[PDB]
C-alpha cells in the first residue's frame, strides 16, 4: 500500500512522459533518428518509456 | 490453434433478406439512378451501394444515414440485420442486407444519455408475467445489431455511466455503448 | 571494418558509408520535366544560364539539395557519369554550384518524343 | 486391323505405367469403381509409412 | 504543375504531343482523326520524383460529422472562427515520414482546413 | 435453427422455381412449381407413422421428412394439341430436419 | 467475388490488377479466359468506343491531372482497337473454346461480357452501362490505391468475411442434387420419346438423388458427391 | 514485435479514437493479475497471449 503509491506514481508519470512525446510529433519536433523514419523514432522513444 | 473459432455469447449471423423494399426506397428519396446520370455528377456526390450493386447517386448523405437508421429502430423497411455503412472520407454508403454477416447488439446512446431508461428495465422485470419482451427492446429503438463492418464507425463506450460522464474529455460524441 | 583513420573520427567514416551505398539518380533528383523548347536560347522557362552556355526537346532535372550534400555531389560528376553513361549522344547543360535550384538540361543530338521519356526511366 | 493396335497398346501403357507409378503429372489417376485411386507399387514404398 | 489529357474535339480521343517540324511549333494530333490543336503548356510530360502531395487538397470537408475523430477546442477556426475542430494525422498510406495534423472546422457551411 | 428455416422456408422455392423447364420429333415442356414438405414419418407392411427423435436415435434410421413437387407436362406436337398432365404431389426425395426447428415433431 | 443469389451459377472473379515496371498498364483476368486483355479493350467491348468516355467511367474529376497521366499508359496500350466488334475480337480470341470462325469469336466474347464477368450488376440483355460502371468503379479504386490515396484492403477483416452456415450449406448441395434429377428425367425423357412410345416421370424421378446426396453428404462430411469426394 | 496494430481503420478497437497512440490505446496493460485487467487490455493480452 505504499508500494501501490509508488506504482501508481510511477505508471502516471509514464503515461504522462509519452504524452509530451506525442505533443512533439504532433507539432513537428520529434526529430527522426539518424537511421530510422519519424514513426519509427517516435514508437522508439515510445516503447523505451 | 486459431482456425477453428467459437462464436462470442451475444454474436447473431444474419440470415438473409432481400434487397428490394430498400431499393424501392431509395428510389423515392432524391436518389439519382446510375443510368441516367451524368458522368460529371459525381464528384460531388455520395456513391450508393446495395449489396455490393453500385445503384444510384446521392446528392446528400447525412439525411439518408439518419432516415435509414431512424428507419430500422422502427422495425418498418428495413428489417433489424440490414447495415448502413457510411464512409466519411470517401464518398460511399454501403449497404448490406445479405446473409452471413456476424453481428452483435449494442446500446444506443443519443446525446450522451442511454435511450435505455428505467422503463424498460421495469416494464422488462415483469415480462414472463406478462409478454414484454427483448423484441420490444429492439422495436422501441434501444438496442441495435451493429456488426463488424458497421462498427468501424461506431464510437462505443464501455459502461455507460462511466464512461458518457464529464471529465476532461476522451471523446463526448459516443453514438452506442456495450450491454 | 574501417581501417586507418576512417576508423575513429565518424566524419571521416562517413564518407565511406557514401563511397558504398547504393546512390542512383532517383535518390537525388526531385522533378523531371520534360519540355519541347525549340529554341535553346528561347528557354520557355527562366534561367539565364543557358544563355552563357550558347534539338528541340529538353530534360530539364532539379536535383535535390539536401540528398545531394548528404551524399557530397557535384554536378560535375553527374554530368560526366551522365555523358559516360550514354557516350556523345546528348549534351547536358548543368546549372552551378551558387544557384538555389539544382537544374540539370539534357538534349538530344545527332518516335522521337518517347525518346527522352525512354531514357530519362 | 492395323489401327486400334495403336489404341490397345495405348491403354495397355496406361495400365502398366500406372500399376508402378499411379501419380503421374497431367495423366487420369486409375481409381478403383468405388471412386478412390490405386495404391502402385510406387506409392507402398513413397515416402512416411513406405 | 502537370499537362492534363486533352481530349480531342472530333472524335473525343486523346491527342498525342507532336512537334511541328517546319514552323517549328508543338502540336497534339489525334491517331483516329486529323485534328491538329495548337498547343500551349510547351511541357509535356512531368514527373515529381519527390512525390510532394500536399494533404490539404485532399481532406473533404465532410469529415468533420465523424463521430470517430477526435475533438478539440483549443484551435479556433480563421474563416469562421468555430471553437470545435476535428483533427487527424495524414490517414495516407505512402505518408513520408510524417505525424502531423490536420484541422477542419466543426462547423457546417464552413470546411475550412488548415494546418499547424 | 434460424438458417435451416431459411433454407427450407425459401431457398428450396427457389432452387426448384428457376431451373429452366426441359423440353426435347415433337417436344414437352415438363415444369416444376410449388413445393410441399410434411412431417418426418417412418412408414409412409408398414403404416405411417410419425418418427419421433428418439426413435430415430434408438433404430438408426434418419430423421428427415419428404419433399413433395407440382409438375406441369406439356408435351406437344403437330396439330397443336397439348396437355398440362399435371403431376400434383409428386415425391422428389426425403430431406433431412434438424431438431427443434419449425419443421420437427 | 462476383455472385449473383445462389444461382446455378457459382462466383465468378474479375480481376483488374496492374503490372510491376513505359510502365503502369492495366490488365484485367476476366473469368473464360486464359490471358489477359487491357481494359480499355474491355471498355471497348461493352461498348463505348470514345476515349473521353471510357475515362468519364473511370476518372470522376477530370481536373486532377494526378489521375490521368497514371491510365495514359493504358490507354496508348490499346489504340489498335477502336471500334466495338474488333474489340470482341481481341477476347474472343482467348477463349478455352475459340471459335474457328471470327463469328464464332465474336458470339464468345459477347456471351462471356454478359454472363461470365461481373453477373451481380446484371446478367440481361442491356447491363453494359452499369457493368461499365461498376467495372470503372474497379479500376478507380486500383489507381487510388496506386496513388497511394487509400489503405490496401486487410484479408483478415471479419468484416470482409461471411458466414455459410446450415441453410447456405446445404442450398449449396440441394443445386446440384436437383440438377442430377434434371439430368435423369431428360435421358428417361429420352430413351422413351424415341421408341416414339410415349414417356413417364413417375419411373423418371429418381428420388436416390437426393434423399441420399443429402444423407450422404451429412453422413460423411465431405461437402460434394459421392463420386467426387476426395 | 510491435504494439497491438490498428486492426479497425485507423484504431485498436472501436473503443477508442482515431489516431491514438497512447498507451492504453495500443495495449499496454497497466494492471496486475491481482487487480485484474480492464476490458480492452483482457483483448490485448490475448491476442499477445494467441
Ligand atoms: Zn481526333
Ligand atoms: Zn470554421
Amino acid at each position: 500500500s505504499k508500494t501501490y503509491q509508488d506504482i501508481q506514481n510511477t505508471i502516471k508519470k509514464a503515461k504522462q512522459d509519452v504524452i509530451e512525446v506525442i505533443e512533439k510529433a504532433h507539432n513537428n519536433e520529434l526529430e527522426p533518428t539518424p537511421g530510422n523514419t519519424l514513426r519509427q523514432t517516435f514508437e522508439n522513444q515510445v516503447n523505451r518509456i | 490453434v486459431g482456425l477453428v473459432k467459437n462464436l462470442a455469447l451475444m454474436a447473431y449471423i444474419s440470415v438473409g433478406s432481400q434487397p428490394s423494399p430498400i431499393l424501392e426506397f431509395l428510389e423515392e428519396w432524391s436518389m439519382e439512378n446510375l443510368e441516367e446520370i451524368s458522368p460529371a455528377a459525381i464528384a460531388d456526390a455520395t456513391k450508393i451501394f446495395v449489396n455490393g450493386c453500385w445503384v444510384g447517386i446521392h446528392k446528400d448523405p447525412e439525411q439518408l444515414m439518419n432516415t435509414l437508421r431512424k428507419l430500422r429502430r422502427q422495425m418498418d423497411i428495413i428489417v433489424s440485420e440490414v447495415s448502413m455503412i457510411r464512409d466519411i472520407r470517401e464518398r460511399e454508403i454501403r449497404i448490406y442486407t445479405d446473409a452471413g454477416r456476424i453481428c452483435r447488439p449494442l446500446l444506443i446512446v443519443e446525446k450522451q444519455k442511454l435511450l435505455l431508461k428505467k422503463r424498460h428495465i421495469d416494464q422488462l422485470k415483469e415480462r414472463e408475467y406478462n409478454n414484454y419482451s427483448w423484441q420490444d427492446l429492439v422495436a422501441s429503438g434501444v438496442v441495435e445489431y451493429i456488426d463488424t463492418l458497421e462498427e468501424e464507425t461506431v464510437m462505443l463506450a464501455m459502461t455507460p455511466d462511466d464512461l458518457q460522464e464529464k471529465e476532461v474529455a476522451y471523446c463526448s460524441t459516443y453514438t452506442h455503448c456495450e450491454i | 571494418f574501417l581501417l586507418g583513420q576512417s576508423a575513429r573520427d565518424a566524419e571521416r567514416a562517413k564518407d565511406i558509408l557514401c563511397r558504398l551505398e547504393h546512390t542512383t539518380l532517383r535518390k537525388v533528383t526531385a522533378n523531371t520535366a520534360i519540355y519541347y523548347d525549340p529554341n535553346p536560347q528561347s528557354t520557355v522557362v527562366a534561367e539565364d544560364q543557358e544563355w552563357v552556355n550558347v534539338s528541340p526537346w529538353l530534360l530539364r532535372v532539379e536535383l535535390d539539395r539536401k540528398h545531394m550534400t548528404d551524399r557530397k555531389l557535384t554536378m560535375e560528376q553527374i554530368a560526366e557519369k551522365i555523358n559516360a553513361g550514354f557516350g556523345d549522344d546528348l549534351n547536358c547543360i548543368f546549372n552551378d554550384d551558387n544557384a538555389e535550384k539544382l537544374v540539370l538540361r539534357i538534349r538530344i543530338m545527332n518516335d522521337d518524343d518517347v525518346f527522352l521519356r525512354c531514357i530519362e526511366s | 486391323a492395323a489401327h486400334v493396335i495403336a489404341e490397345d497398346v495405348k491403354l495397355l501403357q496406361f495400365h502398366v505405367a500406372t500399376m508402378v507409378d499411379n501419380e503421374l503429372p497431367g495423366l487420369p489417376r486409375a481409381m478403383q469403381k468405388s471412386g478412390r485411386p490405386l495404391k502402385s507399387l510406387k506409392q507402398r514404398l513413397k515416402g512416411k509409412e513406405g | 504543375g502537370f499537362v492534363g489529357i486533352r481530349f480531342c474535339q472530333e472524335c473525343n480521343n486523346m491527342l498525342y504531343p507532336k512537334e511541328d517540324k517546319e514552323n517549328r511549333i508543338l502540336l497534339y494530333a489525334c491517331r483516329n482523326c486529323d485534328y491538329q490543336q495548337e498547343a500551349d503548356n510547351s511541357c509535356i510530360y512531368v514527373n515529381k520524383i519527390t512525390h510532394e502531395v500536399d494533404e490539404l487538397t485532399q481532406i473533404i470537408a465532410d469529415v468533420s460529422q465523424d463521430p470517430t475523430l477526435p475533438r478539440t477546442e483549443d484551435h479556433p477556426c480563421q474563416k469562421c472562427g468555430h471553437k470545435e475542430a476535428v483533427f487527424f494525422q495524414s490517414h495516407s498510406a505512402r505518408a513520408e515520414d510524417a505525424m502531423r495534423l490536420y484541422y477542419v472546422c466543426t462547423a457546417p457551411h464552413c470546411g475550412h482546413r488548415w494546418t499547424e | 435453427l434460424d438458417s435451416f428455416d431459411e433454407f427450407i422456408q425459401m431457398s428450396v422455392q427457389r432452387i426448384v422455381e428457376d431451373a429452366p423447364p426441359i423440353d426435347l420429333p415433337p417436344r414437352y415442356l415438363l415444369k416444376f412449381e410449388q413445393i410441399y414438405l410434411s412431417k418426418p414419418t417412418h412408414w409412409e407392411d408398414g403404416a405411417p407413422s410419425p418418427m419421433m427423435p428418439n426413435e430415430a436415435r434408438l433404430r438408426n434410421l434418419t430423421y428427415s421428412a419428404p419433399l413433395y413437387v407440382d409438375i406441369t407436362k406439356t408435351v406437344i406436337k403437330e396439330g397443336e394439341e397439348q396437355l398440362q398432365t399435371q403431376h400434383q404431389k409428386t415425391f422428389i426425395g426425403k430431406i433431412p430436419i434438424m431438431l427443434r426447428s419449425t419443421y420437427c415433431l | 467475388r462476383s455472385c449473383l443469389e445462389n444461382s446455378s451459377r457459382p462466383t465468378s472473379t474479375i480481376w483488374v490488377s496492374m503490372l510491376a515496371r513505359i510502365g503502369q498498364r492495366i490488365v484485367a483476368t476476366l473469368p473464360y479466359i486464359k490471358q489477359e486483355v487491357p481494359i480499355i479493350i474491355v471498355f471497348r467491348a461493352l461498348g463505348f468506343v470514345s476515349d473521353r468516355d471510357i475515362l468519364e467511367h473511370i476518372i470522376y474529376d477530370f481536373e486532377d491531372p494526378e489521375m490521368m497521366e497514371m491510365v495514359k499508359p493504358s490507354l496508348d496500350e490499346a489504340f489498335v482497337i477502336q471500334e466495338q466488334n474488333v474489340a470482341l475480337n481481341f477476347i474472343g480470341s482467348r477463349g478455352a473454346k475459340p471459335g474457328v470462325t471470327k463469328e464464332k469469336r465474336i458470339k464468345y466474347a459477347k456471351e462471356v461480357l454478359q454472363k461470365e464477368m461481373l453477373p451481380h450488376v446484371g446478367v440481361s440483355d442491356f447491363c453494359e452501362t452499369k457493368k461499365a460502371y461498376f467495372l470503372g468503379y474497379m479500376v478507380h479504386r486500383l489507381l487510388l490505391a496506386a496513388l497511394g490515396r487509400r489503405e490496401l484492403d486487410d484479408r483478415d477483416h471479419y468484416g470482409n468475411k461471411r458466414l455459410d452456415l446450415a441453410g447456405p450449406l446445404l442450398a449449396f448441395l440441394f443445386r446440384g442434387m436437383f440438377k442430377n434429377l434434371l439430368k435423369e428425367v431428360r435421358i428417361y425423357a429420352q430413351k422413351f420419346i424415341d421408341r416414339g412410345k410415349d414417356f413417364n416421370l413417375e419411373l423418371a424421378i429418381k428420388t436416390r438423388i437426393i434423399s441420399d446426396g443429402l444423407k450422404y453428404s451429412l453422413a460423411t462430411g465431405n461437402w460434394g458427391d459421392q463420386k467426387k469426394a476426395h | 514485435g510491435k504494439r497491438i496494430p490498428f486492426g479497425f481503420k485507423h484504431r485498436t478497437l472501436p473503443h477508442f479514437i482515431k489516431d491514438d497512440y497512447g498507451p492504453e490505446s495500443r495495449g499496454f496493460v497497466e494492471n496486475s493479475y491481482l487487480a485484474g485487467l480492464t476490458p480492452t487490455e483482457f483483448f490485448f493480452h490475448a491476442m499477445g497471449g494467441r
